[PDB]
């Protein structure tokens, strides 16, 4: 299902964050 | 995986297990792109030095699981392969180059909150995302070590590596559809993909549009997260023109 | 090492 690819159903359909996503995030400088 | 950490329940809903019927045995990772396709390893498939030549009813395709081993009784699907596609001019003979295969499945998966697709991404994501330094996570139920096992699915984050850096790893010739990733000696952090985990994807999460995106495909390395190495992963965004032709002639 | 699958799989 391309539409809505990539977006998980217990973590960001839900706004909540996984343990570890926020360590890429802050290598995106 | 080395020196990852275990996946959190549906930390990964595009995880698939490529699955050996007969020894029954775990064959390599793989993801799910749609209800109807998979991508993988060609390699996964197709590795003439390994007597390796899988044919479709070899195989089976298991998603949605988390613990390695056991059947995961009403949360993992089983799917049965309709057709492979390996890449034309897959490179198995020097440096595994193009190393990318689609697996098309019998009936569509139907999504859940353990089962979901990945995003592939387009030009833009790709030249936004796919910069050294920045980090992508590798996912797998492969070795622990080079020279065990683990009971779940393993989880680790890497950061992309300078092309001159992955270059200079190695006496292999490293091409465009290639890129390599983990920590330098000096980095003081550890961590690389491992035999067992081949097909699996490279994810990335896009902070423009908050989606996950397959970046790479677990290919090769020399041994498993060793010192001055690095974990060589297929360039899916240098191969979506084969990717989409495929899709687009043999029908979604 | 690996526990069984249904047969409706395997088949
Ligand atoms: C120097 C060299 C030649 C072939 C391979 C290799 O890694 N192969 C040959 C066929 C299977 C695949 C594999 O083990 N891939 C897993 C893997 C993937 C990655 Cl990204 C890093 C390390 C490893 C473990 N070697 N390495
Ligand atoms: C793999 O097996 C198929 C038959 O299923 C055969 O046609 C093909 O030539 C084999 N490939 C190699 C490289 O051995
Ligand atoms: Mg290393």
């Amino acid at each position: 299902g391309e539409a809505d690819c990539g977006l998980r159903p217990l973590f960001e359909k839900k706004s909540l964050e996984d343990k570890t996503e926020r360590e890429l995030l802050e290598s995106y400088i | 995986i080395v020196e990852g950490s275990d996946a959190e329940i549906g930390m990964s809903p595009w995880q698939v297990m490529l699955f050996r019927k007969s020894p029954q045995e775990l064959l390599c990772g793989a993801s799910l792109i749609s209800d109807r396709w998979v991508l993988t390893a060609a390699h996964c498939l197709l590795y003439p030095p390994w007597d390796k030549n899988f044919t479709e009813n070899d195989l089976l395709v298991r998603i949605g699981k988390h613990s390695r081993t056991r059947y995961e009784r009403n949360i993992e699907k089983i799917s049965m392969l309709e057709k492979i596609y390996i890449h034309p001019r897959y490179n198995w003979r020097e440096n595994l180059d193009r190393d990318i295969a689609l697996m098309k499945l019998k009936k569509p998966v139907a999504f859940s909150d353990y089962i979901h697709p990945v995003c592939l991404p387009d030009r833009e994501t790709a030249a936004s995302l796919l910069q050294a330094g920045y980090k992508g996570r590798v996912t797998g139920w492969g070795n622990l070590k080079e020279t065990g096992q683990p009971s779940v699915l393993q989880v680790v984050n890497l950061p992309i590596v300078e092309r001159p850096v992955c270059k200079d790893s190695t006496r292999i010739r490293i091409t465009d559809n290639m890129f390599c990733a983990g920590y330098k000696p000096d980095e003081g952090k550890r961590g690389d993909a491992c035999e067992g985990d081949s097909g699996g994807p490279f994810v990335m999460k896009s902070p423009f549009n908050n989606r996950w995106y397959q970046m790479g495909i677990v290919s090769w390395g020399e041994g498993c997260d060793r010192d001055g190495k690095y974990g060589f992963y297929t360039h899916v965004f240098r191969l979506k023109k084969w990717i989409q032709k495929v899709i687009d002639q043999f029908g979604e | 090492d690996f526990e069984e699958i249904p047969e409706e799989y395997l088949q």
